[PDB]
């Protein structure tokens, strides 16, 4: 079977960093784009961008446009969504999806916490 | 709960007086205690017979040629497309210049600007090949 | 920009309606998920009225001029949950969400 597995929930404080993680298992890893959709509490999906892993070709709606950065290591399979500076309004549940339109596979999600 | 002594290929209908009876054909039990047998599972049009249903498991698709699986199980079919074209809802249509695509599925994404990276063109891009760069 | 009402509620029963507009939506594909409390979204209708295999053959689908329609027959306790229209758009390779709508049934 085909799997997307997200690394666990994280707690930070704002202004802290933080990368999290997709592993994909059961596929071939390079040839699928990997999507990253935010979803903050009680409200709706929405989508960040997504990559390419194969030459890692990314690409992002404009509303988080140079506020993240998504990569990925084929030789692991795994694509990572990246913060430099957290703030408190990013406290979300984060998907990872595979597709660019039709998101067939979907990770489990990943909460973050962000509070002073 | 009696309705448990009936195995896959059986079901327990709570109607009747739960009695175990046998899957009728086309249809199946996967695992013992259900109370109806699932319908078995129908591959036609895009969709192509890869196993045949038997009374303790779901009949198995893949996609006729010139489509491509998605999802669990292929339960959906996308149609296929030539290096160099992405799919849309008008059908196949070629890459834009300055874009490929090296599979038969998904879309085209731009060529690599060696540039941004201190790095020249050994290769020109097509529609089916990345731009090659080099120091 | 896709549009969705925030809310549909429905009896055991009705057909339930949930649309999703955008200007001239009807030239993409739209695509239905499915989202559970606690649970991620599953995809329910692609390519504006195919159904993967698996999902109740209630569940239809419909995309014409600005809008996009997801219905469900004879709705189901089941079937409460929230539902998100998405499209790509070539233009820019950019995928939408529909704000969502919850679907309530009594």
């Amino acid at each position: 079977e085909v799997q997307l597995v997200q690394s666990g929930a994280e707690v930070k404080k704002p202004g802290e960093s933080l990368r999290i993680s997709c592993k994909g298992s059961g596929y071939s890893f390079s040839t699928y784009w990997i999507s990253w959709v935010r979803q903050m509490p009680g409200k709706g999906l929405e989508w960040m961008g997504k990559i390419y892993p194969g030459d890692s070709y990314t690409n992002y709606s404009p509303s988080f446009q140079g506020q993240v950065t998504i990569s990925a290591d084929k030789s692991i399979s795994t694509a990572y969504l990246q913060w430099s500076s957290l703030k408190a309004s990013d406290t979300a549940m984060y998907y990872c999806a595979r597709g660019y339109g039709i998101f067939d596979y979907w990770g489990q999600g990943t909460l973050v916490t962000v509070s002073s | 709960d009696p309705c448990s002594n009936c195995p896959a290929g059986t079901f327990c209908d709570n109607n009747r007086n739960q009695i175990c009876s046998p899957c009728p054909p086309n249809s199946f039990s996967s695992a013992g205690g259900q109370r109806t047998c699932d319908i078995c599972r129908q591959c036609k049009g895009v969709f192509r017979t890869r196993k045949e249903c038997s009374s303790t498991s779901n009949a198995e698709c893949d996609c006729t040629p010139g489509f491509h699986c998605l999802g669990a199980g292929c339960s959906m079919c996308e149609q296929d497309c030539k290096q160099g074209q992405e799919l849309t809802k008008k059908g196949c249509k070629d890459c834009c210049f300055g874009t490929f695509n090296d599979q038969k599925r998904g879309i085209c994404r731009p060529w690599t600007n060696c540039s941004l990276d201190g790095k020249s063109v050994l290769v020109n891009g097509t529609k089916e090949r990345d731009v090659v760069c080099g120091p | 920009e896709l549009t969705q009402p925030p809310s549909v509620s429905v009896s055991p029963g009705q057909t339930a309606s949930i649309t999703c507009s955008g200007d001239n939506i009807g030239d993409q594909y739209a695509h239905w998920y499915q989202q559970k409390p606690g649970q991620s979204p599953v995809l329910v209708i692609y390519q504006d009225k195919n159904r993967p295999s698996g999902i109740p053959e209630r569940f239809s689908g419909s995309n014409s001029g600005n809008t996009a329609t997801l219905t469900i027959s004879g709705t189901q306790a089941m079937d409460e949950a929230d539902y998100y229209c998405a499209t790509y758009t070539g233009f820019g390779s950019l995928a939408v969400f529909g704000g969502g709508t919850k679907l309530t049934v009594l």
